[PDB]
Order: structure tokens, then sequence, then C-alpha cells
């Protein structure tokens, strides 16, 4: 795991994180599986690509690579607006 | 506006919904049509299309 | 044939025993604890 | 989940079976209590 500095920005109405980018997994789909591990680090290369937008274009907002293996990896980095079970509330969000 | 699209009259029933159940929220678009945003005349159907 | 006598014997304790649970659970197991404001009966996992 | 290393990770129950009721629980390998995996297993089982 990865323990982000998340700094408040603008343009973004949340705290947020350029140094890398973030994974949103469904619930029911179990993180580190041999399919979900597999595409974790080709989708690792993406963050440079992500980095460059970014610094190209400072007013650019999300860029999401939605897999077909129900993975979404997201930059700028920033924690899930609803997390699985640590309230009682739950997601239901599926990128396909 | 930020709204979602309503559909119809909105009816519920408390009287089967728990406490700690987490019912999904909404998933659609907010697509409002251009003769739904204004008073519609048969000029502005032209103009539209 | 001979089963008769207990038969019999078995029917009456039967109406026997209705009648006095007739007279002594009736109307009591009516009442059970739903959420409030709701109409689901509250239970646990592995609870009827 | 057929095998135990699918059965990882958390799933839905549906309260009453209603999909706008749901509720995360963990998924787990579960054994049988009485099973046949050996003979003294066996025998506990066609005991009971
Ligand atoms: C997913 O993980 C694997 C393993 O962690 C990554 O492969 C690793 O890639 C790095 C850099 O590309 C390799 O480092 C290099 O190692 C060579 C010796 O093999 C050394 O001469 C170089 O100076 C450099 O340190 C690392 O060895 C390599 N590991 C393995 C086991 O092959 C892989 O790149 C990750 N996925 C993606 C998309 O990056």
């Amino acid at each position: 795991r990865i323990k982000p500095v998340f700094i408040d920005d603008a343009n973004f109405r949340r705290q947020v994180s350029y140094q890398h980018a973030a994974v949103h997994i469904p619930t029911d789909i179990y993180e580190g599986s041999t399919i979900v591990l597999n595409e974790l680090n080709w989708t690792s290369a993406l963050d440079d690509v992500f980095k460059k937008n970014r610094e190209e274009d400072p007013s650019l907002l999300w860029q999401v690579f939605g897999s077909a293996t129900g993975l979404a990896r997201y930059y700028p980095a920033s924690p899930w607006v609803d997390n699985s079970r640590t309230p009682n509330k739950i997601d239901l969000y599926d990128v396909r | 506006q930020p709204k979602p699209i309503g559909v119809g009259i909105p009816t519920i029933n408390l009287r089967k919904r728990r406490p700690n159940v987490q019912n999904p929220k909404s998933q659609e678009p907010v697509t409002l049509d251009f003769l739904d945003a204004e008073l519609e005349n048969d000029i502005k159907v032209e103009i539209r299309n | 044939l001979p089963l008769f006598h207990i038969a019999l014997l078995v029917l009456f304790m039967v109406i026997i025993y209705a009648i006095i649970g007739l007279e002594l659970f009736k109307g009591k197991m009516h009442k059970t604890c739903y959420y409030i404001g709701t109409d689901i009966v509250a239970t646990v996992e592995n609870e009827k | 989940k057929m095998t135990e290393e699918e059965c990882r990770g958390y799933y839905y129950v549906y309260k009453d079976g209603d999909p706008t009721q749901m509720e995360l629980r963990p998924r787990q390998w579960i054994h049988n209590d009485f099973h046949f995996d050996n003979v003294l297993s066996a025998m506990m089982s066609l005991f009971t």
C-alpha cells in the first residue's frame, strides 16, 4: 500500500495527491487475485503519462482508465467518496 | 441545474425500509431537452431542428 | 384391530391436551418485535 | 465461488431477497461440521 500526503487543491473540491494515481476496485471483486494483480503493474506505467498530461495542461480534471476487469485507475489520487465498510454505508460502483 | 432529472410522482414506502440497508442512490444522467428548459413555441422547434 | 383401544386413548389425550392449550395459550403468540416505524420482523442470523 | 482461492474478499447478502437491501459479509471457505474426510469423521456422520 501507499500512504499519500493529500494536499488540498482547488479545481477539486477535495484533497488530492499528484505523486501517483488512485485505484478503485469493486467491493465484491477480491483485490489480490491473479487477474487483478496482473492488471496493477501494467497499469502502473500510466502514472507517467498522467503526470505529463497534468503538467502540459494544469487546468485538466480527472484522468481515468476503466479496466475490463473492474479496476479504475484515476489521476490525481484521492480517497473514494464512499469507502467500503469503515462506516455503516457501502458503495456500489463498477466502472463497467 | 445539478439536480437529477425526476420521473413521475415519487412514491416511497417507509414501512419496508430497514435503517441499515444502504440502498443505491442513482446513476442516471442529467438529460434535459432544449424545449424543456424554456417555454416552447413553434419557432423554437424549427430553430432547434 | 387390537390397537383400537390405544387409538381411542390417543385421540382422547390429544383432545384433552388441545383443549388445555386452547385455554392456556390462546392469542398469546401474536406479538413480536419489528423495526421501529416499519413492518419488518427483527431477527438475527440463525434465529427463526 | 467454487474454489478456495476464489472464496476471498467480501460479498453482498440481501435481506428477505430484496435487491435494494444489502449488507457486506466476508466470504470464507467453510468445511461442513459432519463430513467424510476420514473414517472417524465418516463414522461420526453415519452415527448422526
Ligand atoms: C511489475 O513488477 C515487476 C517486478 O517487480 C517489474 O519488473 C521489474 O522492472 C524493473 C525496471 O523495469 C527491473 O529493474 C531492473 O532490473 C535489472 C536487472 O534485471 C537491472 O539491471 C536494472 O538496473 C533495473 O534495476 C526489475 O528487475 C524487474 N523485476 C523483474 C522480476 O523482472 C515490472 O516492470 C512491473 N510492471 C511494470 C509495468 O513496470
